[PDB]
């Protein structure tokens, strides 16, 4: 397992009575390099509640690996809004898309993402998608 | 989800937050509203969500889609039996229509006539189309 | 003295074009959610 002693300590540093909220499960799972959705959080909540001990956290993490993740489906998702199909979307497009569909970003999340990753007005969404799948593990 | 908001999101085809041109008219018509040609004339070059939201709130305050669609159908309810003919509607959609494949039109007819009658109980149909 | 069918046709065409939009967008929406999940992972 991915750095077992440090995962344990991060969970316990956030834990009260040996349990952490599912929101902290989300953050911890991200730090471990997993990408849970809010749908994962809801599904897990409706079987195990809003507070997880370390074992149920491990089960959560184990169900949030999302093996269906792959570059082509992610890219087709954005290319849907690309009428030219040249492979570019504007910052306005990326913002409105990401803050309107699916599990929409807050303007703060989008602004942080754009500050780090959007170098231009014309974003290559294929390379951006590849970047997003990096470091996942 | 609410119809107006969803119609904007569906007809904003490039995801840039703004409907423009014929798409605007289509988004409006996709809520069951037929803008009079002067309203179409007066549509701005583009609409963002607040613009579309205001336009639709004001319109709908005076315009009721489902009874207006019902009256449109009862124009062609010749038998006056609350029912228009599916064949007439099919080949009129095929003749005048601009957007749907013929397969799409047939799917639509099978929806409207879920019993193989060749008659469309247009009230029931309009109510089915308006959630 | 039949009347014209263009208004009914226009409205039903727009409606069903929207239904086709809603269905292809349904096909794409889970992977937008996937994109957003990876975005939030990069954002911790
Ligand atoms: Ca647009
Ligand atoms: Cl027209």
């Amino acid at each position: 397992m991915v750095e077992a002693d440090e995962m344990y300590a991060r969970f316990n540093a956030r834990a009260s009575g040996g349990k952490v909220s599912t929101g902290d499960a989300m953050i911890l799972a991200r730090q471990l390099g997993l990408a849970p959705s809010y749908a994962d959080k809801q599904a897990f909540e409706e079987k195990s509640g809003d507070n997880l001990d370390y074992a149920s956290f491990q089960k959560f993490v184990g169900t949030s690996t999302h093996p269906e993740d792959n570059i082509e489906d992610l890219v087709e998702a954005f290319a849907y809004f690309d009428v030219s199909k040249h492979g570019y979307l504007t910052r306005k497009q990326m913002g409105n898309i990401l803050m309107t569909y699916g599990e929409p970003l807050t303007t703060e999340e989008f602004n942080a993402l754009a500050a780090e990753y959007f170098t231009s007005d014309q974003i290559d969404y294929r390379q951006f998608c590849k970047a997003m799948l990096e470091a996942e593990n | 989800p609410p119809r107006v908001r969803e119609a904007f999101a569906l007809f904003d085809t490039d995801g840039d937050g703004e409907i423009s041109g014929r798409d605007l008219v289509l988004a409006i018509r996709s809520c069951g509203v037929s803008p009079t040609p002067d309203e179409i004339k007066a549509l701005p070059m583009s609409m963002a969500w607040p613009d579309f939201e205001a336009w639709m709130s004001k319109k709908l305050a005076s315009y009721n889609p489902e009874e207006e669609l019902i009256k449109s159908f009862k124009a062609f309810d010749r038998s006056n039996d609350g029912t228009v003919s599916a064949d007439e509607l099919s080949q009129v959609m095929l003749a005048l229509g601009e957007l749907l494949s013929d397969e799409e039109v047939k799917a639509m007819i099978k929806e409207a006539d879920p019993n193989g009658t060749g008659k469309i109980q247009y009230a029931n149909f309009v109510k089915m189309l308006l959630k | 003295m039949a009347s014209s069918w263009e208004p009914l046709v226009s409205v039903l065409e727009a409606y069903y074009a929207g239904r086709r939009h809603k269905k292809q967008l349904l096909k794409k929406t889970p992977f937008i959610i996937r994109a957003q999940a990876h975005i939030r992972r990069h954002l911790v």
